RNA sequence: UGCGAAAGCAGUUGAAGACAAGUGCUUGUCGUUCGUUAAAAUGGCCU
């Protein structure tokens, strides 16, 4: 059954988002609403809405904390020079609107990410808020009090990021910043160290990328329950305006710094707006908000497109979100008619 | 910089001062997050939290220099509002109570001590505790007739405490000083923001007057003269602020204080007018127009004297028809319709104008028979319908120059139900070797309406500075603990 | 539909434990009825195929006992959060239904089998298979005492069958469609009900005869009765709960519901009940506020009406009120600022509320209140005209012009010299009329106010008079 | 912590005459337009229902002009001789005119060409025609025969009833709201006479004894009517036959009268008085007739209207002069691709269960005074003090500010000859006004004290300095002529 | 038929007698951070961060130990110098609700702000001799104080390890370190 | 500082010790004591 066909939105959904350890779904779009949903595939009803008033919904991902797992938040961002954060342990909402010298390079807080970050002065973590800015900066903000911990710069006009988890040790890990620009190169910072720059390379055939995507591992996706779960990602998906996916293995790609993609994919022709992996990365799901029923699932390793789904009849519409079930192998597709369809995959 | 705190991992350093302004310093960029516009200056930051998700600071409020109003305020990180803000009453003694040092500045200034400044002033105001003759330090508070809610005057602004819950309700300036817009630094301390100096109630609870200087400020032709402004504030049951209807700017002439307002009874205009009386010998009447919509002064007695005295004191019969108007140490009677003295066409045992031993500090006219008056000396019950002095108490030995010019309407009180009198006598604590202490004792006695009989007798370990009776057979009193306590059935 | 597929009470029902699907996974929770914390513990089946089909409490170790769909019956342990044993009848049938008589645990396949096991010694005692009993999917044990001797099966009519000889005793005409209820209400009658039937049959389990039927006024979920036969009640597919006060002490033959209960919140949306419980004098209503969340009420079903609705609170259209913040948004800690706003501000000086002569036209400009006329008259300038025409003027409109001469002046600042000869000679001339009406402050209010500001401002003036005199003096001798 | 307070503005205590709310509501009567006609406009009258349009009788003349563009859209000129008084139904469908040979002429009201009713009322000049306003049957006409008549619309034959008893000259009558029966008639003997049309009719059921000949009656209430004649009008109340008020607020005879009821105003009713002197002034009813508003024009005005209360747009105040003249006074009153991209903003979201609401709402814009003493930039405040085209008022709340921050000499720290001249500008004529001379007075002598020594070297300060000189010895001599005349009003009250 | 009664007052107590320290805080969150606990002169008051209400309200009046110490009307010096979350006396105990009180003199309260009071709260006493305790360090279960003394107005530190006793049933304390003329401290 | 209306009316800041700087001498300073009633580190306020 449809994820929120039992209250129907008046947008399109703009972001679609799992709860990382319940039957939950959050959705948001530009008529300001932010709705959970209990999914149970058969009646999927509404838990609860929440009306932001002045404040559009670009992107909205629940976030759980790894060292205390009652500590769930919503984060929640539009055009707006502010964010908010919902507290869903009357409701607690918060406004991240200080940005602590740096709101000339953050003039919009809509294209943010959430990540774990460990401070190894105690081996404590805590959860970081990314913001894409102009400029090629990407400010970097605590979770909880919102003071700016670092920036990154990458040169030219930058088009996507994304979060790598490396384990170091038992209950160590680092966290690294991938930051691609429209160009094709892409640099790697070491949140841990001032937020250095590991490594830098560039996309073989490169032009016009708008999505930079890590799986296999832990993702911002799917995230961690705890330190010890964190693992590293397999694949890297790099997703352009003309249609273009180039899959890199991380392991033989991390070496080169100018490395060459296992596979280029062009079923699509139109821009890459959506890169999602499985929670195990073997299905890659790329999909296109430019036209209608532009999704493909993609076997990995083998890095071939399903060919009986989707299918002619496949009611998708014009895809702007795509989420993957943590645990249940479940696919939640939203689109511009405000639909979020459900679909299972049988072998999860 | 009066409170440095550094964060946990040490990126960040809060700091805080004599600007009320509380900044956030990144040690690597060197830019700073300020929240400005404080409650007081910041004499304590800290950070909270296992992420710092919090920040805990201690204000004080330097404006006051009677007392120090410390506020404790626990911040939300993220928002920087407050998650919590602590407070006790904020009541403006007369003169600084025992042990209270202005904090460390740059310079010497009246909020503020300087380096050199302190270990002087600490024995000097020590020394001026063992050694001085007068020793007030009353505050005036008022009740609310509707809530119940004490207001404290507190400068510029006014806290409104709600006594039952121990906690505070609101906090509004009623001034156009600078007030809250800046945090004054330097030579800025030596501004005086506009003192409220009078607050009352009409006796229905719709209307609040406040009577307030203004001071200007140093090194000009106008820095001698003074403001003199009439406020009159309205507010509905359902909201907590008040709204300013009419402002009378020198309402009793150029620069001639009000030293004595009182609201009148319900019978004169469903209590909507008041009555302010100067120094000069002069009584106004304001009520409430409606068609005007406004506070319209309505009668007026002139002055015309050459005799200035601030021991003035006023009282209003229950029907409105007799004004008592105590003037240095004359009390006369006046009839309100023609707002004149009373005179009487037999001429016959009615004799309006009463000569006393000493200065009166409070009338109290208990019921339409009943009159109490307060000198310098003696406390008297005048029976108004025999015309005749029931009794007389000697209150020389304790009121004898501890208290300046009309703060023993602060210490009487009287119930207006049951006619019951309060009175607060504070002595200070003697030496063996007979130097007075620096603690104090107070003694409540409650008399009846005729002061024949003491009703009640009660003593108290510390000094009280206001007694007033709650519109149902309460008497609160304020110690200068900053605590509240009642003496009823 | 509903999201929580099964559902029941402990015996007392103090305690409610339901079947929910999170994602693709059953779960089974337990929450208190009782308002006097919520229980996060959740029992997960793995296996995604693996379904609840039938679950009963057990009243050392409080369990309740869960049939699964593989052919395993579950003793689940809800303090341990673990299933502690898991019984199974050695064939990969579901389990249709279950029942437990201390130590004694019942229940039937999916192939129309029967199966008694045991609960201390953990053992499958027998298993048999009845002639006659095909398609059977309930089943109960007929209380005969401690010893166990009888059993009531139902597919869609009613066999009772006693357990040593294997065989049917008496049979029962029930439903037309499956029976989804079988209990017995005392030893002398028990109850059916059916999968969208309205109807409840209740049979004497001696005679075989149908005492009486029960009509719901929608199809029937769940039945509940008190321990004495004196009360049932069920919760429809409406969401309603319908109570029948003394069914079986007695038009005879069909009876209805005495009490109806429905569950309305305040903006007007219906909630629908599952799962009630009923006592002596007490009922307990279940309801699930967010999508999964039940929420329980205890009610007095002898003191209310015969039609009730129970009003709870629901968040629509919420305001979301913040405690930190006040009612307009902003800070608690926050002081109110100063403003003035619209306010009259005012002075204590305004004392209200306390031939070629131009006569004839002055006159009717003030009886007219004309000010083109007025200012007409205003514009002569001579002595003996100004002063003649006062003369002239009456008495009365003596008082007027004064007013309208000081609105004037007030308001014009450079007319106040050329109208002081008006004003001065209005006073010269009509003095004695001035002295002999009363309330003069009063009628000249606005000339009193005028001249005491003007007067008022004179030590200032006198002041900067001497300072600019020092500088002038100083730069002249310089 | 706490959001910043705006500067206050100085407001200083208020002088008398201070603008009265109807008199900021009737001063918005600004556009004036003036049409010469022929010879006297007699009457002036309202259509009661939509566009309210307005007739206006001249001689030989009847126009209708438009609310909207105050232009006249019909004219009817078919009488033979001066018509006098043209009036609408309470529909508005009929115009009935009256003419100086008797007749009564009804016609469509926007169609000139046809006349539906004609009407020979008498031999003597008909000046009154008005229709019943309960009744859309019945049409009064008075005349100079002494008799006024009231026809049937349907039978015009005859009269349906005739009401005589008036010994001079009926030129005006009314019609009682709530009683449909009343006719109140006001003639040159002064009286009054109000007729039950129930009864015989011949002679009244009572009179009312306003001394002047009666130019105009109306009724602002089922109880009380207006009765104008002479420079004073009286309101009456109907059931105690007696006069409630009688304001004589004029120099000339009282025309006409006009009256309206809940337009939208601060004053909810309104009494429209003109008379021969030039004066059209408004009457409060609810304040016991107290004077509001007035205009005066360029001769004696016969006639007056106001919009009606219904008027859903312009509204005009309206006035017919005995020269010719008519003065009309008004109050004025992305593809289906992208929408459907970005369709949600305008939800406000009423299916939600809870609402948030923290969105910052824009305030009014700091001034740059303002954000100078917020910035804590005291010589540029005091330099955006004085600038060309500033008010008064905000250049004294710079000064007063500065002064109560303490910042006079900071402010004036580092000034030139050249900087220092737009303040002693501004001082010029500081020194004159009462509010603002003792801030002028510590300004300037703060001045003096710290650029003293720059006089001997600058001339234009010098002049600047004698000039505010010769400025504060005639402020000087006005505060003591204002104090000797004080002293005269003492010794007159006293 | 008169009785007076004090009732309704506040004062938030400072850490400020000293006035040469650089924290003057004594009021603590509590271990969940629902709940934060305030000195005052005449009273303990405990808040709900969520809520911003008084939740409990530990007056020294109605208790007669707290009375005894606090209310002395002989010497006003005592004063509550720290607040520990738990019980110090007590290991191994989560101790939710109980926080431990150290005054000037070095009395040593076990109270509990949620429920109602115990009639005779944990009591010791700190052997100090010619000493006022400033403050109070707990660290892994390892404790020091603070104490000013005097042998110029500075006075002098001297720093304690502190242990608790569980035979003896009382605290004891080493001499770990000592400086003279402090003037300020942080 | 004391009293007094706001105006005003009377009254007053002494020692000691230590240190610094200049050159035993001179001067200043005081997180010093005792006695009397007695300016200035380019450093300005959030979203």
């Amino acid at each position: 059954k449809d994820a929120n066909a039992s209250h129907p939105s008046h947008s399109a959904i703009q972001s679609l988002s799992f709860h990382p350890s319940k039957p939950l779904l959050l959705t948001g779009g530009y008529d300001k609403t932010l709705r959970i949903y209990h999914i149970d595939g058969k009646t999927n009803h509404l838990v609860t809405s929440l009306h932001l008033v002045g404040s559009p919904i670009q992107t909205c991902t629940f976030y759980t904390s790894l060292s205390n797992q009652n500590q769930q938040n919503i984060f929640t961002a539009g055009r707006r020079r502010y964010m908010h954060s919902w507290d869903l342990s009357t409701a607690k909402i918060e406004k991240f609107s200080r940005l602590y010298g740096h709101e000339s390079t953050q003039r919009s807080f809509e294209n943010f990410k959430v990540a774990h970050l460990q401070n190894s002065q105690t081996n404590s973590v805590h959860g970081i808020v990314l913001l894409q800015g102009n400029n090629g900066w990407i400010n970097i903000l605590h979770s909880t009090s919102g003071l700016w911990l670092m920036g990154c710069k990458i040169e030219g006009v930058i088009t996507d990021f994304c979060i790598d988890y490396q384990p170091i040790s038992r209950g160590k890990f680092r966290t690294i910043l991938i930051a691609v620009n429209a160009y094709g190169e892409v640099w790697e910072f070491d949140l841990n160290k001032n937020g250095h720059v590991i490594r830098r390379w560039k996309d073989q055939g490169g032009v016009g990328i708008t999505k930079i995507q890590v799986g296999g591992g832990t993702t911002t996706t799917c995230p961690a329950l705890q330190i010890s779960k964190i693992k590293q990602n397999r694949w890297l998906a790099v997703g352009s305006e003309s249609g273009f996916v180039n899959l890199y293995d991380r392991n033989n790609a991390m070496t080169s710094s100018t490395p060459t993609p296992v596979a280029a994919l062009d079923q699509l022709t139109t821009t890459i707006s959506n890169l999602q992996f499985s929670p195990d990365g073997q299905i890659l799901c790329m999909a296109s908000r430019a036209v209608k029923d532009a999704l493909r699932l993609v076997h990995l390793p083998s890095c071939s497109v399903f060919s009986n789904w989707p299918t002619s009849g496949t009611p998708l519409g014009k895809v702007t979100s795509v989420a993957f079930s943590p645990s249940g192998g479940l696919l939640a597709v939203g689109n511009e008619q405000g639909k979020v369809r459900l679909w299972k995959l049988n072998h999860y | 910089v009066l409170s440095l705190s550094f964060s946990h991992d040490g990126s960040y350093l809060l700091s805080g001062g004599w600007e009320k302004v509380m900044s956030l310093w990144q040690l690597e960029t060197n830019s700073q997050q300020f929240l400005p516009r404080l409650n007081g200056i910041i004499i304590d930051c800290q950070v909270l939290g296992p992420q710092g998700n919090y920040y805990s600071l201690i204000l004080q409020m330097t404006e006051n220099n009677s007392n120090s109003d410390y506020q404790f305020l626990l911040l939300n990180a993220s928002d920087l509002t407050s998650k919590l803000s602590i407070n006790g009453p904020l009541p403006v003694f007369n003169s600084t109570i025992k042990h209270i040092q202005q904090p460390i500045s740059a310079m010497n200034t009246k909020n503020s001590n300087s380096i050199t400044s302190l270990n002087h002033s600490k024995k000097k105001q020590s020394r001026k505790l063992i050694k001085s003759r007068r020793q007030d330090f009353t505050t005036n508070v008022e009740i609310n007739p509707i809530n119940k809610n004490l207001y404290f005057p507190h400068i510029s602004a006014v806290q409104i405490f709600d006594f039952y819950k121990n906690e505070q309700v609101n906090y509004q300036y009623l001034t156009s000083g600078v007030n809250n817009s800046m945090g004054k630094v330097r030579f800025e301390l030596n501004l005086q923001d506009p003192i409220i100096t009078d607050l009352k109630f009409t006796k229905d609870g719709q209307w609040m007057i406040t009577y307030e200087i203004e001071y200007p400020p140093n090194d000009l032709l106008s820095s001698k003269d003074l403001t003199h402004i009439l406020k009159f504030w309205t507010k509905n049951d359902n909201e907590t602020n008040w709204n300013l209807k009419t402002k009378v700017i020198n309402p009793h002439g150029i620069s001639v204080p009000i030293t004595k307002i009182l609201p009148s009874p319900r019978s004169v205009n469903n209590s909507q007018g008041c009555l302010t009386a100067d120094n000069n010998g002069g009584l106004k009447f304001w009520s409430f127009d409606s068609h005007e919509s406004n506070w319209c002064l309505k009668k007026i007695s002139l002055p015309n004297f050459n005799h200035f005295s601030n021991s003035v004191s006023l009282a209003w019969s229950q029907d409105g028809s007799l004004i008592f108007h105590g003037f240095d140490d004359k009390l006369q009677i006046l009839d309100f319709d023609t707002f004149k003295k009373f005179e009487s066409l037999e001429n016959t045992k009615t004799v309006s104008e009463f000569t006393l031993d000493s200065e009166i500090q409070t009338v109290k006219l208990i019921n339409d028979t009943n009159l109490i008056v307060a000198t310098r000396t003696t406390l008297n019950a005048i029976n108004l319908l025999r015309g005749q002095v029931i009794n007389s108490f000697d209150l020389y030995p304790f009121v004898n120059g501890v208290y300046k010019n009309g703060h023993m309407d602060r210490l009487i009180t009287c119930d207006e139900r049951t006619g019951n009198i309060a009175l607060v006598i504070n002595q200070q604590l003697t030496d063996l070797d007979g130097v007075p202490t620096i603690n104090y004792k107070s003694r409540i006695i409650i008399f009846d309406s005729d002061l024949s009989t003491k009703l009640g007798n009660f003593t108290h370990h510390e000094y009280i500075s206001w007694i007033g009776w709650n519109y149902d057979t309460d008497f609160i009193f304020l110690d200068i603990e900053s605590t509240l306590g009642v003496v009823g059935t | 539909d509903s999201p929580v597929l099964q559902s029941a009470y402990d015996p007392s029902g103090q305690y409610l434990c339901y079947v929910t699907v999170a994602l693709d996974k059953q779960r089974v929770g337990v929450q208190p009825t009782q308002r006097a914390v919520w229980n996060e513990n959740f029992l997960y089946l793995e296996d995604s195929k693996l379904k609840v089909t039938c679950l009963k409490w057990v009243n050392d170790t409080v369990a309740i006992i869960l049939g699964m769909n593989n052919g395993e019956i579950w003793l689940y342990s809800v303090l341990a959060n673990e299933v502690t044993y898991k019984f199974t009848t050695g064939n990969s049938y579901e389990i249709k239904d279950i029942d437990l008589m201390g130590n004694q645990l019942w229940c039937i396949d999916s192939s129309d089998a029967f199966y008694q096991f045991d609960l201390l010694q953990f053992k499958l005692l027998q298993h048999f298979r009845i002639n006659n009993c095909v398609q059977l999917n309930k089943l109960t044990i007929v209380p005969a005492g401690d010893s166990v001797a009888q059993l009531l099966v139902a597919s869609h009519s009613i066999s009772l069958i006693d357990i040593e000889e294997k065989k049917v005793v008496m049979t029962f005409p029930g439903h037309v469609s499956p029976v989804s209820t079988l209990q017995v209400i005392t030893n002398e009658f028990f109850i059916s009900g059916a999968e969208g039937d309205r109807f409840l049959n209740v049979y004497d389990i001696h005679s075989g005869m149908t005492k009486c039927v029960l009509v719901a006024e929608s199809d029937i979920k769940e039945l509940s009765h008190s321990g004495q036969a004196d009360s049932i009640a069920v919760t429809t597919e409406d969401g309603s709960l319908e109570i029948f006060v003394d069914p079986l002490v007695s038009g005879n033959k069909s009876k209805k519901s005495s009490k109806k209960i429905q569950i309305v919140s305040k903006d007007g949306r219906k909630v629908p009940i599952y799962n009630a419980f009923i006592n002596k004098d007490l009922l307990n209503v279940s309801w699930l506020q967010n999508a999964t969340m039940p929420y329980f009420k205890n009610l007095q079903w002898r003191e209310i009406p015969n039609e009730y609705t129970v009003e709870i609170s629901l968040n629509w259209n919420n305001k979301n009120k913040s405690a930190d913040r006040d009612l307009h948004g902003k800070d608690l800690a926050s002081a109110t600022n100063y403003v003035e706003g619209n306010a009259r501000v005012t002075s204590g000086d305004n004392f209200k509320h306390v031939t070629g002569t131009v006569t004839v036209i002055l006159s009717q400009a003030l009886q007219s209140n004309d000010h083109s006329l007025l200012e007409t008259v205003l514009n002569n300038r001579d002595e003996r005209v100004i002063r003649d025409t006062i003369f002239r003027l009456k008495p009365a409109l003596a008082v007027i012009l004064l007013e309208r001469l000081a609105e004037r002046i007030a308001r014009q600042t450079h007319r106040q010299g050329p109208l002081n000869v008006w004003v001065k000679w209005c006073l010269i001339i009509h003095g004695g009329y001035l002295v002999s009406i009363p309330n003069l402050m009063s009628t000249l209010s606005s000339l009193h106010s005028t001249l005491k500001r003007r007067s008022d401002l004179l030590p200032r003036l006198l002041a900067l008079d001497a300072r600019l005199d020092c500088t002038i003096n100083k730069f002249k001798t310089l | 912590s706490t959001a910043r307070p705006r500067i206050i503005t100085s407001k200083a205590p208020l002088l008398p005459q201070q603008t009265t709310p109807e008199q900021r509501y009737w001063r918005q009567y600004t556009s004036a337009q003036l049409v010469k006609e022929h010879n006297s406009v007699t009457h002036i009258s309202f259509n009661p229902q939509h566009p309210h349009d307005f007739a206006v009788t001249s001689s030989t003349r009847v126009q209708i002009f438009s609310s909207r563009t105050r232009q006249v859209i019909k004219t009817f000129s078919r009488f033979k001789d001066v018509v006098y008084s043209a009036s609408f139904r309470s529909d508005g469908k009929l115009l009935c005119a009256g003419d100086a040979t008797g007749l009564v002429s009804v016609y469509d009201s926007y169609n000139p060409r046809t006349i539906l009713l004609s009407i020979n009322a008498s031999t003597h000049p008909t000046h009154v025609t008005k229709f019943h306003t309960q009744d859309n049957k019945i049409l009064a006409t008075a005349s100079d025969d002494r008799v006024t008549r009231l026809w049937d619309i349907s039978n015009a034959y005859e009269p349906q009833l005739e009401l005589t008893g008036a010994t001079d000259y009926v030129r005006t009558l009314s019609f009682i709201p709530a009683a449909p029966h009343l006719v109140a008639t006001g003639s040159y003997d002064g009286l009054i006479r109000l007729y039950d049309t129930r009864s015989s009719g011949s002679t009244p059921i009572y009179s009312l004894n306003h001394d002047q000949p009666v130019e105009n009656v109306i009724a602002v209430s089922p109880t009380q009517i207006v009765s104008c004649g002479g420079n004073n009008f009286k309101v009456w109340d109907l059931t105690s036959n007696k006069k409630l008020y009688e304001r004589g607020n004029f120099n000339k005879a009282v025309t006409c009268l006009d009256y309206v009821e809940n337009f939208d105003s601060p004053m909810q009713s309104a009494l429209i008085a003109s008379s021969l002197d030039g004066h059209v002034k408004v009457f409060d009813p609810l304040d016991n007739f107290q004077v509001k508003f007035g205009w005066k024009f360029s001769g004696p005005v016969l006639s007056c209207a106001v919009s009606p209360s219904t008027a859903q747009g312009n509204r005009h105040l309206v006035a017919g002069l005995s020269s010719g003249l008519l003065a009309i006074r008004t109050k004025k009153k992305k593809s289906n691709n992208f929408q459907r991209m970005m369709r949600g903003s305008e939800y406000q979201g009423d299916q939600e269960h809870i609402i948030h609401n923290d969105k910052v709402r824009s305030q009014r814009r700091m001034r740059a005074f303002e954000r100078n003493i917020n910035q804590f930039k005291w010589s540029e405040a005091l330099d955006n003090a004085f600038v060309p085209g500033m008010a008064k008022e905000l250049t004294l709340t710079v000064l007063q500010e500065l002064r109560k921050r303490g910042k006079v000499r900071v402010a004036l720290y580092g000034r030139d000859e050249s900087t220092l001249e737009p303040l002693l500008n501004w001082c010029l004529k500081g020194i004159e006004d009462v509010r603002s001379a003792s801030i002028v007075a510590d300004w300037v002598a703060v001045v003096l004290e710290l650029y003293g020594n720059t006089l001997e070297s600058s001339p234009v300060l010098q002049e600047l300095m004698i000039d505010l000189k010769t400025k504060v010895r005639h402020e000087i001599h006005k505060s003591k002529e204002a104090q000797r005349i004080e002293g005269m009003l003492q010794l007159l009250t006293s | 038929q008169y009785k007076l009664s004090v009732v309704s007052g506040g004062k938030p107590a400072l850490n400020n007698l000293s006035s040469v320290t650089g924290n003057k805080n004594i009021a603590r969150l509590s271990q969940d951070q629902r709940n934060y606990i305030i000195p005052f002169n005449n009273q303990i008051k405990v808040y709900s961060v969520e809520t911003r209400q008084c939740v409990k309200t530990l007056k020294f009046a109605n208790n007669s130990l707290l009375s005894g110490i606090f209310l002395q009307e002989e010497e006003n010096n005592e004063s509550i110098v720290k607040i520990l979350l738990g019980d110090i006396t007590v290991p191994q105990q989560e101790d939710a609700h109980l926080i431990t009180v150290f005054t000037n003199n070095g009395h040593v309260i076990v109270l509990n702000y949620k429920g109602k009071l115990v009639e005779s709260p944990k009591h010791f006493k700190i052997s100090l001799a010619d000493e006022k305790l400033a403050n109070v360090f707990h660290s892994e279960g390892n404790y020091r104080i603070l104490t000013t003394f005097k042998d110029n107005s500075l006075q002098s530190y001297r720093l304690y390890a502190l242990t608790f006793d569980d035979a003896k049933k009382q605290f004891e304390v080493a001499h770990q370190a000592e400086w003279h003329n402090v003037i300020l401290s942080n």
